[PDB]
């Protein structure tokens, strides 16, 4: 089983490479959380880190979609792509 | 005397040593980098490693130096420097009743022209330097371990070599032969950090960086 | 004095005594467990409490240079006695 | 500025194979580069001016005999001193040792005024002297 | 900075050259050394132990370093040839008396806090 | 485990192994090796001895200070056995004698003494008792050595249920009285193999393999109650085995055939010696008897060990017996003898 | 019961309430047969079949970086943000207050001492709570050196 357990977003605070995800999170993150209140979206940020997405699936599986330099629309389109499959 | 405890200081020897220090510095400016006379009237000459042979030859053969006895040849391992090893020569002049110090520098992987040609006394001193520290010397006749046991690993006097060593010895009855095992001290060497956190000598106060 | 342990072994003044289940006891068999009998903890108690009519005293353990370094004890608290740290001899002000 | 058959030796210095250290004590040891803090009991600072190199501690059991603190790790009492972090951090991997480095803690300058002890308004006025 | 004068070899090619005949000088006398020192071990395990010692020093990629082991091995050959090392010194290479230290993480966790 | 018995260290001399051995009869062939293997790991071995303290001197430099403790014990005394095993984790039995002393016969030293050791150990409260008996232990074999051993192991099993019993086939080593015994027979003219030794089949086992087998049994948790059988990897016919001994020793070979009853007589003749006898009648029977294969009993390999062939460790024993003409010969000069299928 | 390692017996990674993630160092090895906490779990996973990837302290620290990159940035406060987004989410749902006054668990000194397992097992700490509870007369020793 690969049902969605948690989504981890690692973004840099000021790096232009992680600028796009910052544009996403101020606007669209709240609406995403209202859609999946049970889903633990993790936004553990850092400094000088390549903006990446970790998606923990059931039975201990983790995908490593990397949203480097992705714009806010790109970040959102990656998100619904990951959670499009309920399993 | 007003200084019954302070060791008396000689200025005439200081002037003579200082004058000779300038003399050697002008003679071979190709290797002599810096020269200093310590407070207790001892002269040190800082040469470049390539000048190991020419400088020693001049001190051995010049009519005004005649330093014809290598007292000892040792090195001080200072890891904080780029060239950790610091080879030191000590020569004595019988004719002029004086001693000189000639010191070079060397990293781990660099060979030094063996002074066996100039001072045949250096021959055995060279083996000790290589054995204790690992400094290889080119053109040495019989460069090999002198003090450490046969098949010894590492160089003991290096500051990064533990005092107790890596291997101890024991007679193993199963093989009926003395064998080597990893070290296991019955009581570990209790290191003592006994450096007072208060400045000792303001004269040698290194300026801040 | 010396107190014997329940396992049957003399207890040192430090309170050391091997447990019944302790394997490190076979050494003592066919030998004797060295222990001193003059327990300094006890012997110091028998020393009488000296009484001096002065606020402070100087104790050197007797013998001058053969004793401990000279210390000065403040015999002001009438509740208890002042004991030299080095040797343990007590002192007391007689009703001040 | 020295023509002594000079060749390009770009690759990093790897003297580890010559120091004679066994294989175990060359990877599984994590050295620490740090400026020792002043002994808080004292107030002098002459022991916090040189970078120190030390190896992580290991097992220290008790002898079946009187019971000293035995050990089996030779790299237990080895402490090295370096005058600059760069020299210290360079000596680690040159000898081939995994390291972690802690930056020097400089006591920040604090403005102290004696007149503040007796302040007309500020609560810094002391009640005893 | 990137350039420093060499020991014996100017690059890896001649440094590797000085390794080969050192291995040659180490291959030939192993049966002679075994005969000389009354080795319990046969000739065969002598030859690959020379091979294995030469093998473990393979990651070296520096001409100055390779010269240092090359000359150090030469002394080791010299010490062995003129009976300077006895049986105990020779048997030191064969780590016999010490028990094999297991390599799996589970065994290390069972025996002690060794990382 | 006790608070002072938790293992510590890295297996060296100063490391605390955590086993308090009580190796009985350690002043002997296997006793020397088992103490050494216990000595390396740092185990407080309580070695009892009845011989001269001088004969135990070689035992002293095998353990850290305070580890090897020497105690005086007597076979026919419960108090002595109790004194030595009162504080112990494991008790190792190694008492044995290839001949019958005036004060000690095979009955005394292979049944009576093991009975007292096993019975007292259980009363003391030890954990494991490792008892050793011959592989050829049998109740009906004429050799009283094998007959006594079979009775003793059954009795020890009754007194101490979870007592590991070791059944080595035949040890060979520096002082084995097995390879040395055959090599020493050059003095007596030729070698008088019984029936030319064409029927006896032996499976000698290296002494070091047995020693590590005992140590592995101590640390193993499944050794409780098992009955092991220690045998070498190969299996040799007697005539070819003696061929390998004399070829490795480079000594002349004279295969004298000698009748069994006559051999029993010369064994009687050599028995008369008050000192250490060269050979007894029981010894003659033993070398004449074969080593039966017992696959049901767990083998040496089950104790995480690999057996060592005799042809690999042969020069160790027979280098001494070689004269100056062959004192420097290599190991592979003599190839292994015939290997009957195991 | 599985004996673990104390904070003075392991090279751990603790994060303070301000976000700084600092690390401790092995002052002395754990007593007896007690082992390090992470090695216990990793060894347990290997026995159970589902062996974990990391096998060394660097490996698990690297894994710690993957889960949260700010757990490796030692002695560095990684400033968070997006307070407004957290505020907007808290506007969702409605939980009402209660009349119980805000009483901290520790009001005086006596209950500051006896908090955690190490403190509870301590002997010198028991004298302190004994001292503050009753008067001075219950705490005194012939203290000279
Ligand atoms: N091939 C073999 O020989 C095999 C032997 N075994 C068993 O191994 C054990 C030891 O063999 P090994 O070491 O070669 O024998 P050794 O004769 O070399 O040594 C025997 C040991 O037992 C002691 N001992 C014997 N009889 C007495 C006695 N009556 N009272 C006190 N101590 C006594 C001896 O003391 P001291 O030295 O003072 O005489 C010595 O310590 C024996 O039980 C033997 O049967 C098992 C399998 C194979
Ligand atoms: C007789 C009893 C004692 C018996 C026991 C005796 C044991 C000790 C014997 C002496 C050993 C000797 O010190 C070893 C030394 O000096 S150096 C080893 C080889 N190391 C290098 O040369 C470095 C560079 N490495 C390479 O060049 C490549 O690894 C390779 C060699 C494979 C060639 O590669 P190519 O092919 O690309
Ligand atoms: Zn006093």
């Amino acid at each position: 089983k690969l049902g969605l357990r948690e989504i981890r977003i690692h973004l840099c605070q000021r790096s232009p490479g992680s600028q796009g995800v910052r544009d996403f999170i101020e606007k669209r993150y709240v609406e995403l959380k209202k859609a999946n209140p049970d889903l633990p979206i993790l936004i553990r940020e850092c400094s000088d880190v390549q903006p990446k997405l970790w998606a923990r699936y059931a039975f201990g599986q983790e995908k490593n979609v990397s949203l480097n330099n992705f714009s806010a629309d790109q970040v959102t389109r990656t998100l619904e792509n990951v959670l499009s499959g309920k399993a | 005397d007003t200084r019954p405890t302070i060791r008396p200081r000689n200025d005439v020897v200081h002037k003579q040593l200082s004058a000779f220090g300038q003399y050697v510095a002008e003679i071979l400016p190709k290797y002599v980098q810096q020269v200093q006379v310590s407070c207790f009237n001892e002269l040190e000459i800082f040469i470049h490693p390539d000048g190991v042979i020419p400088v020693l030859t001049f001190l051995r053969d010049h009519t005004n130096a005649q330093f014809k006895s290598l007292a000892d040849l040792t090195a001080v391992d200072v890891p904080t420097r780029q060239n950790r090893f610091e080879i030191v020569y000590n020569l004595l002049s019988l004719r002029f009743n004086s001693q000189i110090r000639v010191k070079t520098y060397t990293d781990e992987l660099t060979p030094i022209e063996s002074s066996v040609t100039v001072y045949k006394a250096a021959n055995w001193y060279e083996r000790e330097i290589w054995d204790m520290f690992g400094v290889f010397f080119a053109n040495h006749p019989d460069l090999r371990r002198i003090l450490t046991g046969y098949g010894f690993e590492g160089h003991p006097f290096r500051k990064d070599f533990p005092l107790s060593g890596y291997v101890e010895l024991r007679y193993d009855d199963e093989v009926k032969r003395v064998v080597a095992e990893p070290v296991e001290l019955a009581q570990e060497f209790r290191k003592f950090d006994l450096n007072s956190p208060w400045e000792a000598f303001p004269a040698y106060r290194q300026p801040p960086e | 004095g010396v107190r014997t342990s329940p396992t049957g072994e003399k207890v040192t003044h430090t309170g050391q005594a091997y447990d019944d289940g302790d394997y490190r006891r076979v050494r003592f068999s066919d030998r004797q467990k060295e222990v001193n009998e003059n327990f300094a903890i006890d012997l110091i108690a028998e020393q009488p409490v000296s009484e001096v009519g002065s606020r402070v005293i100087s104790c050197d353990g007797g013998g001058g240079a053969l004793g401990h370094p000279r210390v000065y004890i403040n015999l002001d608290k009438e509740t208890k006695t002042g004991t030299c740290g080095y040797c343990g001899l007590q002192f007391r002000q007689p009703h001040h | 500025t020295q023509d002594t058959q000079l060749i390009a030796v770009d690759e990093k210095l790897d003297i580890t194979t010559l120091t004679g250290v066994p294989e175990e004590h060359i990877k599984t040891r994590k050295v620490r580069i740090f400026v020792p803090a002043r002994n808080n009991m004292q107030s002098g600072v002459n022991n916090t001016k040189k970078w120190k190199m030390e190896f992580d501690t290991r097992e220290r059991w008790e002898n079946p005999l009187m019971g000293w603190s035995s050990t089996a790790d030779p790299l237990s009492n080895l402490v090295l001193t370096f005058s600059t972090k760069e020299d210290a951090v360079a000596f680690a991997e040159k000898n081939g040792w995994s390291f972690d480095v802690e930056e020097r803690k400089v006591p920040k300058p604090k403005s102290k005024s004696y007149g503040a002890n007796f302040s007309w308004n500020k609560r810094t006025r002391v009640s005893t002297k | 900075g990137t350039s420093v004068k060499p020991i014996f070899s100017r690059d890896m090619n001649e440094a590797k050259r000085r390794v080969r005949e050192l291995y040659r000088a180490w291959y030939r006398e192993v049966p002679n050394t075994v005969h000389l020192f009354q080795l319990d071990i046969s000739v065969k395990q002598g030859r690959d132990k020379v091979r294995e010692m030469f093998m473990k020093n393979a990651h070296v990629t520096d001409p100055r370093v390779v010269d240092l082991l090359v000359i150090k091995g030469k002394m080791e050959l010299e010490e062995t040839i003129n009976v300077w090392k006895q049986r105990t010194h020779i048997m030191r290479f064969f780590h016999e008396t010490e028990a094999p230290r297991p390599t799996d993480f589970l065994s290390k966790f069972y025996v002690g806090h060794d990382p | 485990l006790h608070h002072a018995l938790i293992p510590h260290g890295k297996g060296g001399r100063s490391s605390v192994s955590g086993i308090v051995a009580t190796v009985f009869g350690a002043t002997g062939f296997l006793g020397r090796y088992v103490v050494n293997h216990l000595g390396r790991m740092g185990s407080q071995v309580i070695v009892p001895y009845r011989c001269e303290p001088y004969d135990t001197m070689h035992l002293r430099p095998m353990g850290d200070l305070g580890q090897i403790i020497f105690m005086e014990w007597n076979g026919k005394d419960k108090d002595s056995i109790r004194k030595v095993v009162e504080h112990s984790n494991v008790v190792i039995n190694l008492v044995g004698r290839e001949w019958e002393t005036k004060n000690f016969d095979f009955e005394d030293v292979f049944v009576k003494i093991p009975h007292a050791i096993a019975q007292v150990s259980k009363e003391a409260g030890v954990e494991k008792l490792i008892h050793i008996s011959h592989l050829n232990a049998d109740i009906k074999s004429p050799s009283r050595y094998l007959r006594s051993k079979a009775v003793g192991e059954k009795e020890v099993r009754a007194a101490f249920p979870e007592a590991t019993i070791i059944k080595p086939s035949d040890i060979f080593g520096r002082e084995d009285r097995f390879l040395n015994y055959f090599a020493s027979m050059r003095w007596f003219g030729g070698v008088p193999l019984i029936s030319l030794g064409k029927e006896t089949v032996k499976q000698p086992v290296y002494i070091v393999d047995v020693s590590k087998g005992i140590i592995n049994a101590i640390k193993d948790p499944d050794a409780k109650g098992k009955t092991f059988a220690f045998v070498g990897p190969n299996r040799y016919l007697l005539f070819d085995l003696v061929q390998y001994i004399f070829a490795v020793a480079y000594r002349p070979f004279l295969p004298y055939p000698l009748p069994h009853f006559a051999y029993r007589w010369v064994g009687r003749l050599f028995e008369v010696s008050p000192f250490e006898p060269w050979t007894t009648r029981d010894k003659v029977e033993r070398v004449h008897m074969s080593d039966m294969t017992l696959p049901h009993l767990p083998g040496l390999e089950d104790l995480g060990i690999q057996a060592t062939p005799l042809e690999l460790k042969a020069i160790e024993v027979l280098r001494r017996h070689r004269t100056y003409r062959w004192l420097t010969s290599e190991m592979e000069d003599v190839k292994p003898a015939k290997t009957v299928n195991i | 019961i599985l004996p673990g390692a104390a904070y003075t017996e392991k090279s751990a990674t603790y994060v303070n309430t301000e976000g700084r993630a600092q690390q401790t160092k092995v002052a002395v090895t754990p007593p007896g047969l007690a082992r390090e906490d992470w090695k216990i779990i990793r060894a347990l996973s290997e026995i159970a079949g589902m062996t974990l990837p990391y096998d060394t302290l660097d490996q698990v620290r690297s894994r710690l970086e993957e889960v949260s990159p700010n757990l490796v940035r030692y002695d560095d406060v990684e400033g968070a943000n997006y307070f407004q987004q957290a505020n907007e989410l808290s506007k969702l749902v409605n939980q009402q207050l209660l009349a119980d006054p805000l009483v901290p668990p520790q009001l005086t000194i006596k209950d500051f001492y006896m908090t955690d397992s190490i403190s509870r097992a301590s002997q010198t700490m028991a004298k302190c709570v004994k001292a503050v509870t009753e008067g001075i007369q219950a705490v005194e020793e012939p203290s000279i050196c």
